[PDB]
């Protein structure tokens, strides 16, 4: 029954060590200037986070590649069964059903 | 005796030697004695890298650091021997695991009231409260009161000063409130009857001394320091959670520098508006600051920028 007692004592050493080093020295007795000084060199910096396109289409195109992969983790075990002319030719088309998607994309990435 | 302008690097012919110097009270005095220039000699007891932000405020050879230990003789004995004036503020908070907190304002100013006194210096001066009474508080209100009593028989003219309740930049008396992040905010006692006193502000009893330190004939005729307009609320401590919107300790932590179950708890709400005969702070002049424009900038939590301060009060009543 040690999972699951293989982890709860890995997680309560790291939330011990934590406290430890922050908290416990963060009630010490110093002057402790609490003035708007403590970000670095971006001083005011008065704007939203702006939109950047080329750093949207990187996380859907990822998305579509990764869901393919899983149905192309039972490989080594669709090894040792029956028919496998069907196991062969039906794993190369997810493949190139994976590189075609990669060719039409491919005629514009941009700077990505 | 003085010479040309007195923004720095000039003489202006005083030699203070002020005492303490480290504390909120103490440092900001130094910083006004930093610019007009002269020879401030601050001792201090054990603080070698507490004190490092001192020394750009003494142009070159101004200021001039010495160790002392305080119940010893001659270690007080040896920086007062060239002197003009000498101001006292030494003291704390709350009675120590090693000292014994009750000659040490009796003792202590008296063991600077020692042949400091004969040596030939003048306008000694040490401080005072406004609620220090000998009447039944406090532990440490009263035995201030050992401190305003005992220690002028030496001395008969010195202009000690009695400052009302302080408000300021580092300080603990406000500070002591909105730092209450807590599982509860708990008033002085759940009542609103003798709230508030007068919170003068830290650079006008910093201004009153250094017209003070060449007045002249300001000796023996004590002083007491108004407050802002006018009295004030328990709004005070909903104003302060307002615009809040809810040194040489140790190495890790000091494990005892705390905030006292004990007396402290009213050891700030005893008021006593003492005698308005005293002349005490606008004869001293010239300060008189509010504290609606200086409250926005010591109060400072997680919000950071907005503001949008209206909140206020009338007088209050007895005004
Ligand atoms: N007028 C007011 O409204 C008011 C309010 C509160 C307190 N006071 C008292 O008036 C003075 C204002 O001082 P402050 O506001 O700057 O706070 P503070 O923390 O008391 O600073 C005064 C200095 O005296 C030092 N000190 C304590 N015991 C000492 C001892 N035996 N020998 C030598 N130094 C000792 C302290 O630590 P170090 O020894 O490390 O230097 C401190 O640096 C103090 O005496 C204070 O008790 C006045």
């Amino acid at each position: 029954m040690n999972l699951m007692l293989a982890l709860l004592t890995n997680f309560t050493l790291a939330t011990l060590l934590v406290i430890i080093a922050f908290w416990l020295p963060q009630l010490n007795v110093y002057s402790e200037k609490t003035s708007p000084y403590e970000c670095g060199f971006d001083p005011m910096g008065s704007a939203r986070l702006p939109f950047s396109m080329k750093f949207f289409l990187v996380a859907i195109t990822f998305l579509l590649f990764d869901l393919e992969i899983a149905l192309l983790l039972p490989l080594p075990w669709a090894s040792q069964t029956a028919n496998l002319n069907t196991m062969l030719t039906m794993a190369l088309f997810l493949i190139i059903l994976l590189a075609v998607s990669l060719a039409y994309e491919w005629t514009q990435k941009g700077l990505e | 005796i003085p010479h040309g302008k007195g923004g720095r690097s000039s003489v202006s012919g005083i030699v203070a030697t002020v005492f303490g110097a480290t504390g909120f009270l103490g440092r900001y005095v130094v910083n006004h004695l930093g610019r007009m220039g002269s020879q401030v000699i601050v001792p201090h007891r054990c603080e070698p890298y507490d004190t490092m932000h001192l020394r750009p405020m003494g142009d070159l050879g101004q200021i001039i650091f010495m160790d002392w230990n305080g119940r010893d003789k001659d270690s007080i004995r040896r920086a007062v021997e060239h002197s003009s004036v000498v101001i006292n503020l030494v003291g704390r908070e709350w009675e120590t695991q090693n000292f014994d907190f009750e000659d040490v304002f009796v003792k202590i100013p008296q063991a600077i009231a020692q042949v400091s006194k004969e040596a030939g210096v003048e306008k000694f001066i040490h401080i005072s409260h406004l609620n220090a009474d000998i009447k039944s508080s406090s532990k440490y209100l009263r035995s201030k009161a050992v401190g305003e009593k005992e220690v002028r028989e030496t001395f008969p003219e010195a202009t000690i000063i009695k400052p009302a309740e302080i408000f300021g930049r580092e300080d603990r008396f406000l500070n002591y409130f909105a730092n209450i992040r807590w599982f509860g905010g708990v008033p002085l006692i759940s009542l609103g009857k003798k709230t508030v006193k007068q919170p003068v502000y830290i650079v006008d009893v910093t201004k009153g001394i250094i017209n003070a330190i060449k007045d002249p004939d300001a000796r023996g005729k004590t002083f007491a320091f108004v407050g802002p307009s006018r009295y004030l609320l328990f709004d005070l401590v909903q104003y302060v959670f307002a615009v809040a919107h809810r040194i040489g300790r140790l190495f890790e932590i000091s494990p005892f520098e705390p905030w006292t179950t004990r007396d402290k708890v009213e050891r700030i709400h005893t008021t006593d508006k003492i005698l308005p005969h005293l002349p005490g702070l606008e004869d001293l002049g010239v300060e008189a600051t509010p504290l609606e424009l200086k409250a926005i900038e010591v109060l400072r939590r997680h919000r950071t920028y907005r503001w949008l301060s209206s909140e206020i009060e009338d007088v209050q009543p007895a005004k």
